[PDB]
């Protein structure tokens, strides 16, 4: 069984921007890609025409205007000099839905036939969402080729396109694979559904092209909730399929980007995946979770400290700018004047110079918070900013990367857990204290009737040495990926006999709430690739 | 009597086994005395209980952790320098500009001490300069000087809130939050005269000592 049962239910398309990267013209908002104003678009781009004869500066101007008017269809690049449509036909084929596709190139005035030898179910898939059938292909076949035509193109889509235009064009001869054909996805031919998969759309496709690493569905639902890919397909950490030739190919298409680690014919029309790669290369990158038993200094630059009168109540962790994230349990708005924030420091009794202190300006506790069950214990902590000052700076402190989606680390990840929590024996602990902890899959067992897992993540140890203790609440969670990229993965809540095994802490969900912080503190400060 | 190879300051340590508000015992104090070596000395650059910068054999000037209350911890600032090595000249006349360093703490964080830079100048025994933050170019501090005094000096806040701190202070030169600086001329060992200014002063609200140096 390749295929994840429980993520089926979740129902992911390729718009969830939590199990796929969006496009550049997209935008994930409410954990779906939601697409970008033509305003929006990086200004560098090729200028291109739609099918409505409107010209447009940059491709991905005219693909957000596809996203709000599917009738206005990408037509050919450059300026509309010539009239020439863009249009497929089927001939010889019994059905209206099948036949030998043909394809009449926009500056071509002669309708001739396509390769066979490079045709898979995503170019048949293409061509049958241009011929306006919106539920896409079926199946693929090649045919004998045309004895009196030697000539046919070679064509490659990624499978999000929505005209073949989108699609590259290459020059080919006649081989003995012969020419492609198609049939559509029609519902009277659609499988049984006993040994069918269903799309989040509807489409029925049989089993075993499901999780095959190949997008045999129109919204690649087949691919985005698997266990582990069939064939050649490639399996991200996250449980999507991918093909193998986009494995080292210089662009991360897994979410944590395995897919890119350990990596050492006449064009007849515009590369528009090209541009599409090129345009990805001008989204803003944000810099951050990349840095310069007791620890020291710069080993954590993201833990923040909040005290109340002399004694750090909680701990804290740094976002960007003048924002702390912190569990909500922690503070509370009455005392409001009385909390002081400590960075860069490791003995609270002896700061040094590179220790500074900030007042609190806002904090935000999280409306559906539930002081009996801990539920959503997540608290924003806004940093009082300088008068002078025109954005709020820390010179010392590098802030973390926050998780974008609940499927960036999987159970048994390696992830670290620090704090200025009590030592063994109640032990006053006056030093950042930072310990090792390993991610749990199930957590009810041990919590049954109040560990909830979509808002709570259970972690620890095996045997139970290191645990985080009263005091650690407000503590990160954090985590590295395959680039050693850290991401404050949760934050420490609650926790039952700490230091004992079987007892893991409890840490909220923080991927979970990505949607919250950022329409808190702004998106664009916080967020990664175009999320 | 000045003696680098023993200056007076205090060490603290923590209670190891200190509960958690069930004892007023939490650290330990005892008495020491450091040697000073050429330049800023300290001991941990994770826990300082001491730092001190060593411009010359004959001043040094810094501060040391100090408690009185037995369970809130204060920086105490001082400074010293050699008896004789102090400059009695005449200074009404006196034209020179000065650079340094201003390190002090405020009221609400007494632990936590905070850098500044400090610029001075002197110009026929009228007294001016300005203070600026270590990472960023606000105006924290006038110097203006007594016509009939310039071994005496009023400090007075520009800023609302000063680095580090959360006290809300009041500024202009008639604000409550002035404080009188003694200020001593001090001879280099190579014999460089007048080659370093030192002086410390303190409010409630802020603390701090003044190291300041010649630069022609
Ligand atoms: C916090 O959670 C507790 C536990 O569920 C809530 O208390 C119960 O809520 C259910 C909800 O249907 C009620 O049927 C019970 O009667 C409640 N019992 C008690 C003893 O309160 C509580 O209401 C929640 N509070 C908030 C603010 O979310
Ligand atoms: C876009 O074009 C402008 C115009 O000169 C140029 O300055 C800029 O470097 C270009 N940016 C990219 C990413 O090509
Ligand atoms: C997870 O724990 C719950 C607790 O009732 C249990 O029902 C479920 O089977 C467990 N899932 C596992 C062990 O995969
Ligand atoms: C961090 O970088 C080192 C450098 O070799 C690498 O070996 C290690 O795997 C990285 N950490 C993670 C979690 O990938």
């Amino acid at each position: 069984d390749f295929v994840d049962k429980k993520c089926l239910t979740e129902k992911h398309t390729h718009l969830s921007c939590n199990k796929v990267f969006c496009q550049p013209w997209q935008k994930c908002i409410d954990g779906t890609c939601l697409c970008k104003l033509p305003y929006q678009c990086p200004k560098n781009g090729t200028r291109v025409c739609s099918t409505n004869g409107k010209s447009y500066s940059t491709y991905c101007q005219q693909k957000s205007f596809e996203c709000y008017r599917p009738e206005a269809k990408f037509l050919k690049s450059g300026a509309c000099t010539g009239g020439g449509q863009f249009s497929v036909s089927l001939s010889n084929g019994k059905q209206d839905s099948e036949g030998i596709v043909a394809v009449k190139l926009a500056d071509l005035d002669t309708k001739m036939f396509v390769c066979g030898d490079s045709w898979s179910i995503t170019e048949a898939n293409v061509a049958c969402i241009d011929r306006g059938f919106q539920l896409g292909a079926l199946d693929t076949h090649r045919r004998d080729p045309d004895p009196n035509s030697a000539e046919c193109l070679h064509v490659r889509c990624r499978g999000l396109e929505t005209s073949l235009a989108e699609c590259t064009f290459t020059k080919g001869v006649h081989n003995s694979e012969g020419l492609a054909g198609v049939v559509c996805y029609t519902e009277s031919a659609a499988p049984p559904k006993k040994d069918s998969f269903q799309c989040v759309n509807g489409k029925r496709i049989p089993q075993k092209k499901a999780c095959d690493g190949v997008n045999d569905c129109v919204d690649k639902s087949d691919e985005l909730c698997c266990k582990d890919c069939r064939g050649e397909g490639f399996l991200c950490k996250s449980g999507v399929c991918i093909p193998k030739q986009y494995k080292c190919n210089g662009e991360l298409d897994c979410i944590t980007g395995e897919d890119e680690v350990g990596c050492e014919a006449e064009m007849l029309t515009a590369d528009m995946d090209a541009e599409r790669k090129f345009t990805k290369s001008f989204l803003p990158k944000l810099s951050c979770g990349v840095k310069n038993k007791p620890a020291k200094m710069g080993e954590f630059p993201w833990q923040m400290a909040i005290k109340e009168g002399d004694k750090i109540h909680c701990g804290g962790i740094y976002i960007g700018g003048c924002w702390i994230l912190t569990a909500a349990h922690c503070v509370r708005i009455s005392r409001m004047h009385r909390y002081q924030i400590w960075t860069s420091f490791t003995d609270w009794l002896r700061p040094g110079f590179q220790t500074v202190v900030h007042s609190v300006n806002r904090i935000i506790i999280h409306e559906n918070y539930n002081g009996t069950t801990y539920q959503n214990d997540i608290a924003l902590i806004e940093m009082k900013k300088r008068p002078n000052e025109k954005e709020c700076v820390l010179s010392k402190s590098i802030p973390a990367c926050v998780p974008w989606s609940p499927y960036l680390f999987q159970p048994n990840d390696k992830c670290i857990v620090s704090g200025w929590g009590r030592e063994k024996d109640n032990q006053k602990v006056y030093s950042l204290r930072w310990g090792e902890v390993h991610l749990i899959n199930n957590c009810s067992e041990f919590y049954p009737g109040r560990y909830f897992e979509k808002e709570m993540q259970c972690a620890g140890t095996d045997d139970g040495s290191i645990d985080a203790c009263k005091g650690d609440s407000g503590g990160p969670l954090v985590c590295q990926d395959v680039n050693n990229v850290t991401y404050v993965w949760g934050v420490v809540s609650w926790g039952e006999n700490c230091g004992k095994s079987e007892f893991p802490g409890v840490y909220t969900k923080v991927a979970n709430y990505f949607d919250w912080i950022s329409q808190h503190v702004g998106r664009s400060l916080i967020s990664q690739h175009n999320i | 009597s000045y003696n680098k190879d023993a200056v007076f300051t205090y060490e603290l340590i923590a209670n190891p086994d200190a509960d958690y508000s069930d004892q007023k015992l939490i650290l330990k104090k005892e008495i020491s005395y450091i040697k000073l070596n050429l330049g800023i000395n300290q001991d941990n650059k994770n826990a300082p209980s001491y730092i001190f910068n060593l411009l010359d054999d004959n001043v040094y000037y810094g501060f040391y952790r100090d408690t009185q209350d037995m369970n809130r911890i204060e920086n105490k600032y001082t400074y010293a320098f050699k008896k004789e090595a102090e400059n009695f000249d005449n200074l009404q006349k006196f034209n020179a500009t000065y650079e340094g360093q201003f390190w002090f703490s405020s009221i609400d964080t007494p632990n936590v001490p905070t850098v500044a830079r400090a610029f001075l100048t002197y110009n026929n025994g009228r007294v001016d300069g300005e203070i600026l933050a270590k990472h960023w170019n606000e105006k924290l501090f006038q110097i203006t000087g007594f016509d009939n005094n310039p071994r005496k000096v009023e400090i007075f806040p520009t800023v609302e809130y000063l680095p580090n701190s959360g006290t809300r202070l009041t500024k202009g030169a008639t604000s409550p939050h002035r404080f009188q600086m003694d200020l001593h001329f001090i001879n280099s060992t190579n014999g460089e005269k007048n080659k370093y200014l030192v002086g410390q002063g303190s409010t409630e609200q802020y603390w701090g000592v003044l190291g300041m140096e010649k630069k022609q």
